[PDB]
């Protein structure tokens, strides 16, 4: 009900370690835009 | 030091530090133009068959016999080249296989990947014949096991004799890779087309079999993940079908 | 929900054991629209415009 | 030379007439508005239609007329009223009061002007992601058929600029809209049904054209 | 003076003394490069979507009010042009259509054969909405009336019409072919791709509407057959998607 | 294009509006003013706030509308009536009473306007001992924490211009204001939580955002 894109991430094999370490852990993910965006129509914003 | 690849709408990262094997020597390529001149027209899709497919991942354990995969019909289900399979009556295709593992540097193991043409397996029956289901399941894997197994119409798959009656210490002779946890996790090998024919057709014939098998099983201690994936990916490269007009 | 005001919303997290073929997360891409692209800088750009399009860098 | 697409096209008319007060007990009396699209005046509908695509810049002028309400108190001595007209974009913000804080966003485009001056004007370009508008769509929006939404073009809004407690006043505003620098692509027969609603092309069965006397009728010449 | 014409693996034989109308004057092409070079790369089939796919023939008879088809959708279950209807995402074509008649000399008759661009249809209820099955029915053909139709969600199909709101004599300002029993029984049009957006998705809109309307009614007499066949055959051009990769 | 800072900060709004007498009781009725900052327009406010430094002259248009108050008296004939709108820099002198002598000093620019005629406008060029304006000020006036005296920008007054014993009239001033020939440095991320009052940055503690049903929802494909 979007018409969009979408992007999924999947365990290929499962995290091992050796004795002594953290048992659990976590990933980031950073968003931008690259060099040929475009915009038009300035309009209000719906947040303040 | 990581590349990034895009084939069609995929992406993928490796590392640019890799090692290729390019199986003989030979790079896959099209059958050039005039074995068959006159009546023998064949066309290329290159749509969406040049693009990365992702199989699951499986689950590598301390008692892991090992897995193997049938090409094609691994991709019978996989999209465009899938629909491919079905519409044209013969065809043919090389690969670049990635296999890739995520583990730590508390873990240990070595597996051997090795890709295998015309891979004949034998019955658990000496005079029995084997399935259909029994040599292939598509995207699933298939198990080789740690003793010897019975039922019938199912392939013999003791590990040490490989399904195919001969020492698996020597699978080294075909286009191989190791892949030893404590110095590198991956492993690329680029398959081409191989056949005494130049066309085939690709469901009742099963070019090659890709086969993963630790030889040194899964170590860790105690508390680290008690598992390693294992992934794999694979493009189809240069294929190429009979013309239909 | 829990967790929307803590720095726990902008940690995937990624568990201990054998789970090779399960999910770790996923989302569809529309900045301007969904909420987890809606506050950030792309988003707060994009939603002063009403018409936009281009490309993006995960 | 009269029959150049411009010639045939760029042409004025007024396409709404609405009335707004200072002071009710309605609250939507209180503004005008008005959604952009050519489909609610037949006679430009039916010489748009003769194409299947079109592009163009609109101008529109407003004229603007007031009255203080029969009710009842008289004796006033007023200066003279002002009035605010807003332009919203396709993803824009909409008033639902006259009170709201849309009146003041920065990137609605709004005129002020009071009255005795000449009647204001303003220009909208060609606002579409597309390449051009459609007077046709065999489609789906997404579910309504015929209707797409890159046809877009906007509103527009109007409302007294007075302070706190004003004095009662009705006004009228009629807008004059005129299409400029147009192209057109892939002609049509022309619309034979007389047309039922706004937004499809719904139509009752009408006849090829009138009768004669005979095959052979010609009238006597004079 | 007849010629043979094969696309792929398909062949058809037509007369080379053929007339063909090239519909604004536009052959069909790609477009072009860079429209939006960077992160929107196409990709093209040309496997066997440039190929001949022959629907069912119609049967005309003595009062028979007309039919009409809807492009795409009329193709979404041939082959692999259907096929690449479901991959993709966005894509973009144009066709060339063959119309051809079996009719004898002692025959007589008279048919339009007309494209026609966004042919938006208006319901048998004035403050109705129009059904999704009653404007196609895929690879079979909607029917005309002769009369004035009733009934929810269907279109009014009064053939004087056409189902748009207008004279049905007028349609001739849309590419458009004769067939007089008298001359010829075959008719050749080339359409290109026409949209307001250079790619869109194939499955909620329609781009074209072929229609095929008698205007002299058929005629035969005492021991002729009492129908005449025409048969409709579709070859897309210059196919264009999404790349997937 | 249309992101360029030009297109985005030069824009025209109402920021204030005020109601000012010719005869009253109060004394502070009779004249309306106003101190020229950007605080207290909530979406101007949040546009300017995306930037440390600011740099920019101003433009100032006023809407003036009169009216008779509804006190009692009718049958009247008027001239129209006169307008005095004065502009105080920084370091002038502020009016108290509409009689004051601040009204006719000759460093303090001033129109004067009559109604039926154009509205009228001032342009004021860029005012500070310092070089840029800031948004944004960490530090102390010499005691209020993030207020510094560079920021000054003037003050607006307005007032009736008649004779002695004047009838009875109500105005109303509309003034608008726009920023023009704008530069700016050192970019800041957008506010994310409401604003409290005009003076400070205070705020109540904000999600970050909304939430779904799970990390993996993704929502059914149409």
């Amino acid at each position: 009900y979007t018409s969009a894109g979408n992007v999924t991430c999947w365990y290929q094999t499962g995290i091992v370690v050796p004795a002594g370490t953290p048992t659990s852990c976590s990933i980031m993910c950073f968003v931008s835009a690259c060099n040929d965006f475009s915009v038009r129509l300035l309009k209000d914003t719906p947040f303040i | 030091r990581v590349r990034s690849i895009t084939l069609g709408n995929s992406t993928i990262t490796t590392q640019e530090s890799a090692n290729v094997v390019v199986a003989y020597g030979r790079w896959p390529e099209y059958l050039k133009d005039n074995e068959a001149t006159a009546e023998d027209q064949p066309t290329q899709p290159d749509v969406a068959t040049c693009r990365f497919y992702t199989l699951e991942s499986v689950t590598w354990e301390r008692d892991s016999p090992g897995w193997w995969w049938k090409f094609p019909d691994a991709l019978k289900d996989m999209g465009l080249f899938g629909q491919n399979m079905y519409y044209h009556y013969l065809g043919r295709a090389g690969y670049t296989i990635h296999v890739q593992c995520n583990a730590s540097k508390f873990h240990q193991g070595c597996l051997m990947v090795v890709c295998v043409p015309e891979a004949e397996m034998g019955c658990s029956q000496v005079d029995g014949t084997v399935n259909e289901h029994s040599l292939s399941e598509g995207e699933t894997a298939k198990k080789f096991a740690s003793t010897s197994t019975n039922g019938t119409n199912t392939v013999q798959s003791i590990v040490t004799n490989a399904g195919m009656g001969v020492g698996v210490g020597n699978l080294t002779i075909f286009p191989h890779q190791w892949i030893n946890l404590r110095t590198n996790n991956c492993a690329t090998i680029v398959m081409p087309y191989i056949n005494n024919v130049p066309m085939d057709n690709m469901f009742r014939h099963h070019n090659f079999t890709l086969m993963i098998i630790p030889f040194v099983p899964l170590d860790y201690s105690s508390d680290s993940s008690t598992y390693v994936p294992i992934t794999v990916t694979v493009a189809p490269m240069c294929a190429e079908y009979n013309g239909l007009r | 929900e829990g967790k929307l005001d803590t720095m726990e919303i902008y940690r995937i997290p990624v568990q201990s054991g054998n789970h090779q073929s399960s999910q770790v997360f996923g989302f569809q891409v529309q900045p301007g629209l969904d909420n987890v692209f809606k506050h950030t800088l792309l988003g707060e750009i994009l939603n002063y415009y009403a018409h936009w399009s281009g490309s993006i860098k995960l | 030379s009269e029959s150049s697409i411009e010639n045939f096209l760029c042409r004025s008319a007024c396409v709404y007439m609405g009335e707004y007060h200072t002071t009710n007990t309605d609250t939507s009396k209180l503004f005008a508005s008005w959604t952009i699209n050519a489909r609610r005046m037949v006679q430009m509908r039916r010489k748009l239609e003769l194409f299947t695509y079109v592009r163009f810049d609109m101008e529109v002028t407003f004229v603007i007329t007031s009255k203080q309400d029969q009710g009842t108190q008289l004796g006033q001595d007023m200066p003279p009223l002002t009035h605010q007209i807003m332009y919203i974009p396709p993803g824009g913000p909409i008033p639902k009061s006259v009170t709201d804080y849309t009146w003041q966003t920065s990137t609605n485009p709004s005129i002020f002007w009071t009255e005795g001056n000449a009647p204001p004007r303003m220009s909208i370009p060609f606002i579409s992601i597309g390449n051009a508008y459609s007077n046709f769509y065999d489609g789906w929006s997404h579910g309504v058929y015929g209707y797409n939404t890159l046809n877009h073009m906007g509103q527009i809004y109007v409302r007294h600029v007075n302070g706190s407690s004003p004095l009662p006043m009705t006004s009228t505003v009629r807008m004059y809209f005129k299409p400029k620098h147009v192209k057109v692509w892939v002609p049509r027969p022309p619309r034979l049904c007389q047309y039922k609603n706004a937004s499809t092309v719904n139509f009752t069965p009408t006849n090829i054209t009138e009768k004669r006397q005979s095959i052979n009728y010609i009238p006597e010449t004079v």
